């Protein structure tokens, strides 16, 4: 099925996954289509940080569900 | 397993300034110092008794276990530098929920529209009143995602960049953390002053770059 991810720069692309994909899975799409690497992705859907291990059928993600992309902060 | 490990390393010195545990700013520890500061200005507790000690221990200056744990959680090696929003984001399941935030997703001409209640301790949505943009409905229109009541204590962090913005068009609350490019701080309301490390310097909202706020009701 199609999902949404708003990117970086606020344009919106489109995922092809099932619900059983992994948010590992869905941060490598993101990855081949952005070049964002999964350890700097935090993903946001209905205000809640997506977990790795978990799939998006765990937070209910249907299709043209659209997903929030935030780069990882280096703060010291 | 974590009560296994060496906690000496993470006993970072450590102060109270303004009534709040600061950690002096070494071996790129802001991240550490913002979160655990937004911890204390939420008025946080754990749901493990384990937990919720290292946490008191922390605060009354025992830093090291719950420091520890936090790089422990977060994947994080001493010395290198941390998102203070993605541990708030991982430490979220820990911490009792003390409060809600309802969040209006609707179109300036109200095409669509919809109201969703989250009670999380930390809830990701816009720090600004006004909301972001977040996703086309079927009718062909942007929706727009704001916060529009505040029910108890919790903290809003930034689906986005760290936001410039007039201190006015901020969610009101009692504490902002605030991101340089970088280096965390944490703008107190009450006195208008910022935590930078383990001092208390003058700041301008208008002028800190904002990813997360504690709002309480
Ligand atoms: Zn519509």
């Amino acid at each position: 099925m199609q999902i949404f991810v708003k990117t970086l720069t606020g344009k919106t692309i489109t995922l092809e996954v099932e619900p059983s994909d992994t948010i590992e899975n869905v941060k490598a799409k993101i990855q081949d289509k952005e070049g964002i690497p999964p350890d700097q992705q935090r993903l946001i859907f209905a205000g809640k940080q997506l977990e790795d291990g978990r799939t998006l059928s765990d937070y209910n993600i249907q299709k043209e569900s659209t997903l929030h992309l935030v780069l990882r902060l280096r703060g010291g | 397993e974590f009560h296994m490990l060496d906690h000496t390393g993470f006993a970072f010195p450590s102060e109270v300034v303004n009534g709040r545990r600061v950690l002096k700013t070494t071996d790129n520890n802001s991240w550490v110092n913002v979160t655990c500061l937004q911890l204390q200005f939420a008025r946080f507790r754990f749901k493990s008794a384990g937990l919720q000690a290292m946490w008191e221990s922390y605060c009354t200056g025992d830093v090291a276990m719950f420091v520890h744990w936090l790089y422990w959680l977060t994947g994080v090696d001493k010395g290198q530098p941390s998102d203070s929003e993605n541990a708030l984001n991982m430490l979220s399941k820990y911490i009792v929920p003390a409060g809600s935030v309802t969040i209006e997703r609707v179109t300036h001409d109200g095409c669509c529209c919809s109201k969703r209640v989250v009670t999380a301790p930390v809830v990701n949505a816009s720090v600004l009143k006004l909301g972001v943009e977040d996703g086309l409905c079927p009718h062909g229109l942007n929706y727009i995602d704001k916060v529009v009541v505040v029910k108890g204590t919790t903290i809003v962090v930034n689906v986005g960049k760290p936001v410039v913005a007039p201190s006015h068009l901020f969610l009101k609350g009692v504490s902002y953390t605030t991101f340089l490019d970088g280096h965390y701080t944490v703008f107190d309301h009450d006195t208008g002053m910022v935590h930078d490390g383990d001092v208390f310097v003058p700041g301008d909202l208008n002028v800190s770059p904002v990813t997360n706020v504690v709002v309480s009701e």
